[PDB]
RNA sequence: CUAGUAACGGCGAGUGAAGCGGCAACAGCUCAAAUUUGAAAGCUGGCUUCGGCCCGCGUUGUAAUUUGGAGAGGAUGCUUU
């Protein structure tokens, strides 16, 4: 509508409130071995590494409630998964 | 064996490349079967 | 002339004073509410501590006017303090 | 092999405690006082008592 | 053979029936009675807005389906259709204008569940290349 | 330091050692009595972004509640059950927060953080003294904490548009007929 | 002609008079008088004749002409094709706007990105980048770039010899066209230089060639010593060589200019006598240091090798090549040539770690002979326990080693030769070690299938 | 005022907001996620000749610093009690 002269604004500090911080994540990968997996992740990590991908995605979806979620989840544990082969 | 004496050394695909209606890149993927799954 | 494009370059007359503003026929009471924020006011210029006057005091009777050797003392200067300070510090106390 | 931190070491580490120095500074205006007794070493206060 | 069609030249044809986040009651009801007429389709519902489009297509590839019935919603009063074919086929958006669902009372009619219709085109359906790739969707 | 970890370790309450531990800790409880004073709180993490501060006047008091409905659902929740059951118990307490620690087949367990205003040490502290004040006497009772907040939906938005400043205030402030002098 | 001749202003000529140039090369002289009337320039000179100033000096004039402003963002634009390059621009820059209210700054591939990002915010009237990081920049952080008057490519046939040439075609695609004045620099004149020269300049150039043609890079008349030395105790070496190989003339190369201000407060205090030539100090001291160097009987001068890439070298018992070379091939013949002298022949020693020994095999192709230098163990002068106590006790001294330990490995990651010089082939605990630390400070080193059903997109707009 | 509008409803009875706009009043802040680590620097009690002495709480964290349209650390030079 109105023409006016747009300025280039501050960068904002809330922006990214999750984590680019690389020791959040060294925490939570340290965490997650030290604690172990949950029965349904188990379930998940059996049927992943058994190559039954669309069984894995669908029970996590099952027992997550959105496929975003399960994807993450899936993609996870699959991470989890190549770097337990690593150290093996 | 280098030959420029100093110069660093020169150094599961599924699409496939096909032309569009338009004219630019078309990408085919792998057709889906309706066969129902064990689960 | 605006060469670039500038709203501000006509508004005009990276660091600001922080503490106060640097601002440059009559009702009688305006008169006198200017006389008195205009009238000269005192300071209360900071002194120093005896033992600050004594540190500043032994790093001169050691290197005299070499405000680099005076950091680069670690015996006479605990905190490692940077030259720029301790010059500052002796401007302040007189010792040059 | 290398810290998470990447943040600077503050210099505090390096030189002598600055709260201990105000301590120091509040005992020495303490004495000055007289509000507290001075330092005396363990064998004077065994041999007065 | 695991197909699921016994005939002397098997039509495999899967469906999945989805709707998105911010469908309403109308919306909802119309997806569980069209679904309903479906034996070869599949309902879930909730798919994610901010997810991107070809996302559909994978969803479908774990179901097996090759035809995707997309419910989108906008501003929980504005019902968008997207019916399309799921690993290189085309794909025709459509807006849905005025629902009256199967609960609504007024109707004194009904049909068996799977019954092979019969698709009733009109004349349109020939002479005009897009409704052709319409009729055939 | 150690409480980021942790916080990341209270995120996966169905691994194995935090599964394990919410067990062992459940059977005793059971065999505790229904509220009862915690020494120090079992997650450290939690209390400490919650507010607790470990200075004479903080108490910790875990407590059970039946869980299930009252197809009549009870509108008040459990951890709002737990707080006002607690706040009886120490009626000389302000009930500052509470958070969830365990959960049974049938008890959910839940920890509040109490604190004492007529201890020198909190009136002294201008960061909690305002519990002091006697516009707090039982937070837990008017809706006051965390769930309070929650349950009375004060929220900000056109979600929360008859609840954002009272649900009673505003059915009264939308129900009276404003007759002015002039008319 | 001198510097007092072109009406420049009083600000700018008092910062030259303080630098101490009173005549100028023949690049300044045939470079800044068009360059200041507006003309786009296209140059042949080579790094050493004085070309910095020779850009410096219109960008400085247009800044302060036009009355610039921090919020006003960036005006010129000087792309460089090294961290360490764009360092020393920014060094002469600073001392060029000495009494200029302009501001100036880097940016520089290896450094925080989010201090780079608010210091840009903030607004920065002549950028001194890096390709990479520059392009970065102008893509995913907000600053003001549209008042941009001037684009100076320095060096550009280095810049497309590491790689950057589809990252200074989006720079080029990016940055506005509109009244900008460009100068080109290259000491040689390839297809691609050509083809930057095309897309970036203006249809009607000024080409300016100061270039010496008698290059004597012959391929036999050499002999290149080496030693090689594991990382922890390379500077342990050089520290013996440098108090063994006393009353001699001996020029010591490094990487960075803040590994030499760190390795001149360490031999200051490790009582070692040297004199440094780093880029953050007074141009007048720099050459007051050099001239007494010149003239002197003994001593030794500690430098960068792209900070002596232009200076006139004098005759030396020893060249030693502390750090990797930033320019092999210029190294090996130019500076082999200035360390055998015009008389009695002195030695080029190279510093070789056992993972970078596939140097000696492009030594091998070139047909370049080698001498190997070995050393007892027994005399290395062990002052490790002094320097790591001088380490943890000493909070200027600390901050210098982490900054040089940071600008080694940056400089190291930013290698020609990423095959014989690789960081991820490094120890970075030997390597702080050597620089004095117990454990190594973090640092960054670094720093299938498409979509089921994804067409590519042919509409919509993303910022 | 919006406005008996939107919206919902044996679409009957009816039920029934909110943003913007004008006004009254206006005020902003405290924590958790950091190592003070060259020095628990913090606090409740008791004894008092009232000035400073003991026990305890607390390192499973009490002071200071910081609260994301932020902030820290160094450097720097002015300005404040």
């Amino acid at each position: 509508g109105h023409k006016t002269t747009r300025r280039v604004l501050k960068e904002r500090p809330s922006r990214r409130k999750g984590a680019q911080s690389k020791r959040t994540q060294f925490v939570r990968s340290l965490i997650r071995e030290v604690a172990g997996l949950a029965p349904y992740e188990r379930r998940v990590i059996e049927l992943l590494r058994n190559g039954k991908d669309k069984r894995a995605r669908k029970f996590s979806k099952k027992k997550l409630g959105t496929f975003g979620r399960a994807k993450r989840k899936c993609e996870e544990l699959q991470r989890i998964i190549a770097e337990s082969r690593r150290a093996h | 064996e280098i030959l420029e004496p100093f110069v660093d050394p020169p150094r599961d695909r599924n699409y496939r490349i096909e032309k569009d209606a338009n004219g630019g890149i078309r990408y085919v993927y792998d057709e889906i079967d309706p066969v129902y799954d064990s689960d | 002339s605006e060469s670039d494009a500038v709203p501000q370059q006509q508004q005009q007359e990276n660091h600001i004073r922080q503490h106060d503003l640097e601002l440059e026929s009559k009702p009688e009471v305006l008169r006198a509410l200017e006389r008195e924020a205009t009238r000269p006011v005192e300071k209360t210029v900071r002194h120093q501590s005896e033992r600050e006057r004594e540190w500043l005091q032994r790093l001169v009777d050691k290197h005299g006017d070499d405000v680099a050797a005076m950091a680069r003392d670690r015996k006479l200067n605990p905190y490692q303090q940077t030259a720029s300070d301790i010059k500052r510090r002796l401007k302040k106390a007189g010792l040059l | 092999k290398m810290p998470l931190s990447a943040a600077p070491e503050p210099k505090r580490r390096f030189i002598p405690s600055k709260n201990e120095a105000k301590q120091i500074m509040k005992l020495v205006r303490a004495i000055r006082e007289g509000r507290i007794l001075p330092y005396k070493p363990p064998e004077e206060r065994e041999r007065e008592e | 053979d695991r197909s699921n069609i016994i005939a002397e030249r098997k039509n495999k044809q899967r469906v999945l029936v989805l709707s998105s986040r911010g469908v309403t009651y109308r919306h909802r009801h119309l997806l569980n009675d069209l679904a309903s007429m479906l034996p070869h389709g599949r309902k879930d519902a909730k798919f994610d807005t901010k997810s991107r489009l070809y996302e559909l297509c994978e969803l479908a590839e774990l179901y097996n389906c090759n035809n995707v019935l997309f419910f989108e919603a906008r501003k929980g009063k504005d019902l968008y259709m997207w019916f399309s074919k799921v690993p290189n086929g085309p794909t025709v958006k459509f807006y849905a204008q005025n629902l009256h669902t199967m609960e609504e009372l007024h109707f004194q009619g009904n049909c068996l569940k799977g019954s092979r219709p019969i698709l009733s085109f009109d004349a349109a359906f020939e002479q005009e290349p897009y409704l052709k790739v319409i009729k055939e969707l | 330091g150690a409480l980021k970890y942790l916080e990341e370790l209270s995120k996966k309450k169905q691994s194995d050692v935090v599964r394990f531990l919410l067990r062992v800790r459940c059977w005793e409880y059971r065999q505790l009595n229904v509220i009862h004073r915690a020494s120090r709180p079992s997650r450290p993490d939690k209390a400490r972004r919650l507010g607790y501060k470990a200075k004479q006047g903080y108490v910790i008091y875990r407590v059970r509640v039946r869980r299930g409905g009252r197809q009549l659902k009870y509108q008040r929740s459990l951890r709002a059950t737990a707080e006002e059951r607690v706040g009886r118990r120490c009626s000389n307490l302000r009930v500052l927060n509470s958070y969830w620690v365990n959960q049974d087949s049938t008890y959910k367990y839940y920890e509040v953080i109490l604190v004492d205003p007529n201890h020198k040490a909190i009136r002294r502290d201008p960061r909690i003294n305002w519990i002091c004040n006697p516009v707090h006497k039982h937070r837990e009772c008017r809706g006051l904490t965390s769930t309070g907040k929650k349950s009375r939906g004060l929220n900000k938005g056109h979600r929360f548009n008859k609840t954002r400043a009272g649900r009673r205030k505003t059915w009264k402030r939308h129900n009276t007929l404003s007759l002015w002098r002039y008319r | 002609q001198e510097f007092s001749e072109l009406n420049l202003s009083e600000k700018t000529t008092k910062a030259i008079a303080e630098m101490g140039f009173t005549k100028m090369t023949e690049i300044q002289r045939r470079a800044i008088p068009p360059a200041l009337a507006g003309k786009d320039v296209l140059g042949a000179a080579k790094t050493g004749s004085g070309k910095t100033l020779a850009f410096l000096i219109p960008a400085v004039e247009m800044l302060s002409s036009l009355r610039f402003k921090p919020r006003n963002g960036t005006g010129a634009i000087v792309v460089t094709p090294t961290r360490e390059l764009a360092l020393q621009i920014f060094g002469v820059a600073r001392e060029l706007m000495k009494y200029h209210s302009q501001t100036y700054g880097v940016v520089i591939g290896g450094a925080n990105r989010r201090a780079e990002a608010e210091k840009l915010g903030k607004g920065v009237n002549l950028l001194i980048a890096t390709p990479g990081r520059l392009l970065d920049h102008l893509q995913n952080t907000p600053f003001v770039f549209k008042n941009l008057k001037s684009l100076i490519i320095d060096e550009a046939d280095r810049i497309l010899e590491i790689g950057f040439e589809d990252e200074m075609r989006q720079i080029v695609k990016i940055l506005p066209k509109e009244d900008r004045q460009t100068m080109l620099f290259s000491a040689t004149q390839t297809t691609k230089v050509e083809d930057l020269a095309r897309i970036s300049l203006r249809p009607g150039p000024l080409y300016i060639n100061v270039d010496e043609e008698k290059k004597y890079s012959t391929v036999e008349g050499l002999e290149q010593g080496y030693v090689v030395v594991e990382a922890d105790k390379r500077f342990l070496l050089l520290f013996s060589f440098l108090k063994k190989m006393a009353k001699k003339k001996i020029i010591v190369f490094f990487s960075s200019c803040n590994s030499v201000k760190y390795y001149s407060e360490l031999l200051q205090y490790i009582d070692l006598p040297v004199l440094d030539l780093h880029g953050k100090q007074k141009q007048q001291k720099r050459t007051n240091t050099f001239f007494e160097f010149c003239n002197a009987k003994s001593g030794t001068l500690i430098c960068t090798d792209v900070a002596a890439r232009g200076l006139d070298i004098p005759q030396v018992d020893w060249i030693v090549q502390f750090d990797p070379p930033d320019d092999p091939r210029d190294y090996i013949h130019r500076v082999g040539r200035t360390a055998r002298g015009n008389n009695g022949k002195g030695r080029s020693l190279l510093f070789l770690q056992p993972c970078e020994l596939g140097f000696l095999a492009h030594l091998k192709a070139a047909k370049v002979p080698v001498v190997e230098y070995d050393f007892p163990k027994n005399k290395i002068l062990n002052v490790q326990s002094q320097l790591e106590k001088l380490i943890s006790t000493n909070y200027y001294l600390n901050q210098s080693a982490k900054e040089g330990y940071r600008s080694y490995i940056h400089a190291y990651a930013s290698h020609s030769l990423r095959s014989v010089f690789d960081v991820h082939k490094l120890d970075l605990v030997k390597v702080a070690k050597s620089f004095g630390f117990s454990t190594p400070p973090r640092v960054d080193i670094t720093l299938g299938r498409r979509a089921y059903g994804s067409q590519p997109r042919q509409g919509g707009r993303y910022k």
